[PDB]
């Protein structure tokens, strides 16, 4: 089949600016079967070009398609809050349609250190037999972070699970939760239970932790 | 113009099938292809299938190698998306979508791409059986506190603060898939530190499949 | 673009079967590279099991294709019958389509089919002028076809 690759995958840039996004395919795709698509979270897909280089009805002319042969391109001329979303480019020339991987559109900013917290396991949970520790990462840009857990200073691996939300609306900035899952038995044979983190933002690694 | 709508969330076990359906609305039902795109958690966009109902011409992506099977009722003016011998993998949401077209009428010219879209239909496929959450408080210049929403099938959970009436600092997290089949989620919101002794912070976690509503208010220990 | 010669119309005598007919409108593809030899083969398997009869109000109205693979260029071919020939119909109902004007289409995509309906909307359209396609001869129905298809698509 005919794959398509986009690049880059993210592109951050500040309201204003022009984005640019380009789709290489492996094989010529005639321009009447390229289209682009946009899709913000929780929604669908919506059509923004069709035909390689029409805008679809009620597409601001902010948004412009070109390219041929295996090379199109998709512009933006100047970023708006709401124009920050995943785009995809597809084909559909022979008889058969692929997408893109998606390219991320992020609001850029400026560098913000995140606040961490991290929480003893709750008294009813241990009641109940297993005992989670979350440490929290609260508005932070970039996205890039690293959170590692450490209990009596010993290393952990593979029993903690990560979630990063979408950026905020409000400050641009990105929130992480990690979560430390024992049993309640590992848990008491145990004193100091800490998650050390690693940002851009941080002149050396921040360690948050408790004693039980 | 044209709306498409889907039929709504389905749970279903690993082998079993799945059959969505897709109800079309204003402007012409056997003229213009409808396709079918789904969309895992976190991943891209995929093509099933297209079909043009007039001539009942059904296009498949050959991939599939026939787990998937796309009929139209033009009598009722809806499209069928029928997925057998399901794996987890297969969870995902999965879309409907019309051809978009220039103009109006009988007379709009066919287009192609995918303008006119559905809702999406959820479907989870597990082993795992329903089961509501419990919900554990996360205890706490700025301070900051939460909920822990852990051990719940299937997705979604709504967590609000204060009924509605705590909306600056939330950050509810997107669920994590534990080893055990469960999903397992956070809430926190970042408050004031001079009002944990006198303001009262109550997370409200909402599981309609389970139709369970849990309350948990937090406190400092 | 799509190819379309003076010699791909063509009235079709009487007591022609529906293979004789679909066979008779593929030689000037054939003889012209717009498909491979034997597309008049996998046209007659696709109308077995997958008819394409419209019930157009005027004329009955056939559309025999097959799949893009045994396609080279775009090309139509038009073909009007002295009387009617049935063809099933692509709606589902228990009878067919007595069909009078029959449009093999030779498209290289799948996608472009609705594309392809929509300009026999065109054609069709117009009640007065499939009328005169069944007294016209063969260089005044490719003439009026030729222009009304031409008002959008590239042809030739």
């Amino acid at each position: 089949e005919i794959v398509l690759t986009q690049s880059p995958d993210t592109l951050s840039l500040s309201p204003g600016e022009r984005a640019t996004l380009s789709c290489r395919a492996s094989q010529s795709v005639g321009s009447s079967y390229f289209a682009w698509y946009q899709q913000k979270p929780g929604q669908a897909p919506r059509l923004l070009i069709y035909g390689a280089s029409t805008r679809a009805t009620g597409i601001p002319g902010r948004f412009s398609g070109s390219g041929s042969g295996t090379d199109f391109t998709l512009a933006i001329t100047r970023v708006e809050p709401e124009d920050f979303a995943v785009y995809y480019c597809q084909q559909f020339d022979k008889s058969h349609v692929t997408f893109g991987q998606g390219t991320k559109v992020e609001f850029k900013r400026t560098v913000a250190a995140p606040s961490v917290f991290i929480f003893p396991p709750s008294d009813e949970q241990l009641k109940s037999g297993t005992a989670s520790v979350v440490c929290l990462l609260n508005n932070f840009y970039p996205r890039e972070a690293k959170v590692q857990w450490k209990v009596d200073n010993a290393l952990q691996s593979g029993n903690s699970q990560e979630s990063v939300t979408e950026q905020d609306s409000k400050d641009s900035t990105y929130s992480l939760s990690s979560t430390l899952t024992l049993s309640k038995a590992d848990y008491e044979k145990h004193k100091v239970y800490a998650c050390e983190v690693t940002h851009q933002g941080l002149s050396s690694p921040v360690t948050k932790s408790f004693n039980r | 113009q044209v709306q498409l709508m889907q039929s709504g969330a389905e749970v279903k076990r690993p082998g079993s099938s799945v059959k969505v359906s897709c109800k079309s609305s204003g402007g012409s039902f056997s003229d213009y292809t409808l396709s079918w795109v789904r969309q895992a958690p976190g991943q891209g966009l995929q093509w099933m299938g297209s079909i043009v109902p007039l001539l009942n011409l059904v296009n498949y992506a050959q991939r599939f190698q026939g787990r998937v099977t796309i009929t139209a009722d033009k009598s009722t003016s809806t499209a069928y998306m029928e997925l057998r011998t399901l794996r987890p993998q297969d969870t995902a949401v999965y879309y409907c979508a019309r051809e978009g077209a220039e103009g109006w009428g009988w007379f709009a010219k066919p287009v192609g791409a995918l303008g006119v879209w559905g809702q999406g239909t959820t479907v989870t496929v597990s082993s795992a059986s329903t089961k509501g959450p419990s919900v554990f408080p996360l205890a706490p210049g700025t301070a900051a506190l939460g909920c822990l929403v852990k051990d719940y099938f299937p997705e979604p959970v709504t967590v609000s603060w204060n009924s509605g009436a705590l909306t600056s600092g939330v950050h509810t997290f997107p669920a994590v898939l534990q080893s055990s089949g469960l999903y397992s989620l956070s809430s926190v919101v970042t408050v004031p530190s001079s009002s944990l002794g006198t303001q009262t912070y109550i997370c409200n976690v909402n599981h309609k499949p389970s139709n369970t509503k849990v309350d948990k208010k937090v406190e400092p220990k | 673009g799509i190819h379309f010669r003076r010699h791909y119309v063509r009235h079709l005598p009487k007591e022609v079967s529906q293979n004789d007919i679909i066979k008779a409108l593929a030689s000037p593809l054939i003889n012209d590279g717009m498909v491979v030899s034997d597309f008049a083969d996998h046209v007659i398997t696709r109308e077995q099991n997958f008819p394409t009869g419209l019930p157009v109000e005027p004329v009955g109205v056939a559309i025999p294709h097959t799949d893009s693979k045994y396609v080279r260029q775009n090309a139509i071919s038009v073909g009007i019958l002295a009387e009617p020939v049935n063809f099933e119909d692509a709606g589902g109902e228990p009878d067919p389509v007595p069909v009078r004007v029959v449009f093999m289409l030779a498209l290289g995509n799948w996608f472009d089919i609705t594309k392809w309906l929509w300009y026999i909307k065109a054609v069709i359209q117009d009640e007065d002028f499939m009328q005169q396609l069944l007294v016209m001869n063969d260089d005044e129905i490719y003439q009026s076809i030729y222009t009304r298809i031409s008002e959008l698509e590239v042809l030739f």
